[PDB]
């Protein structure tokens, strides 16, 4: 929905269980509905495209 | 706040990435790569 | 010689209503900042003497005459705009808002926004028309008072850019 683009810069975090290989993300406070699993022994680097 | 036993033993780790204002976020993809 | 284009017989059409509501309150909303960040005496009652005159008050708390201070001149913007055959619309991102939805402002940057070469060049051709709207007016109230000659009276081209400036913002402005 489209937000006021004011109150603050859009802050996605990224959060990565490594003992799990669980990859989830928060959009502002709130977990965001897509999510992903790795395999065992990925090396991940930080994106941003 | 936190506990510190739980992030001792914990295999969790974060990073966060703020898109400025002026910045459309339709044209910014965050995330992980290999 | 000054010739404007000419707005009497051109409508703007009903959509744009929402259009004009949203631009006049954005446009409230630049002028708090400005004054608020210039100095300006906030608006709690109205006091000659402490300059409290326009109250700045949410401009959905304005009265229809202070929001009409607003809206004219997006109404001539319009007019302008329309008068010469340009075709405006609400696209399905408009569609997508519209489904969608004491005073502290709040004014997004317009900077930010990219404008493309066409819009670009619309923009100083209605600029343009804005300072032969204002060299008419001058030089209507110059002759007027009988004397005097303005050196910023000088056709657009052969204005400097900084002279521009104003022109060239509110266009990229109402663009943006």
């Amino acid at each position: 929905p489209g937000q006021g683009r004011n109150n603050n810069g859009l802050e996605i975090g990224c959060v990565v269980d490594a003992a799990s290989g669980l990859l989830t993300f928060i959009a502002n406070g709130k977990e965001l509905s897509t999510y992903y699993q790795v395999e065992p022994s990925t090396k991940l680097f930080p994106a941003v495209f | 706040r936190d506990d510190y036993d739980f992030l001792m033993q914990t295999s969790t780790y974060y990073y966060s990435v703020r898109i400025f204002p002026g910045q459309e976020p339709a044209n910014v993809w965050v995330g992980w790569i290999t | 010689n000054p010739q404007p284009v000419d707005t009497s017989n051109i409508t703007i059409p009903e959509k744009l209503e929402y259009f004009i509501n949203k631009y006049a309150e954005h446009s409230h909303d630049k002028w708090s900042m400005d004054k608020l960040a210039n100095g300006w005496i906030y608006g709690e009652i109205y006091s000659d003497s402490s300059k409290v005159q326009p109250l700045m008050k949410p401009y959905k708390l304005l009265s229809e005459k202070e929001k009409e201070i607003y809206r004219w001149p997006i109404k001539e913007s319009l007019k302008t705009m329309l008068a010469w055959g340009w075709r405006i619309e609400r696209t399905r991102e408009g569609d997508s808002m519209a489904l969608y939805n004491g005073y502290s402002p709040r004014a997004i940057d317009m900077s930010n926004v990219t404008l493309s070469r066409d819009l670009h060049a619309m923009a100083e051709m209605m600029a343009e028309n804005y300072h032969n709207i204002w060299a008419k007016k001058k030089k209507m109230e110059l002759e007027s008072k009988g004397g005097g000659n303005h050196p910023l009276l000088v056709p657009y081209d052969t204005l400097t850019a900084k002279e521009k400036a104003k022109d060239r913002e509110k266009a990229q402005d109402i663009l943006k």
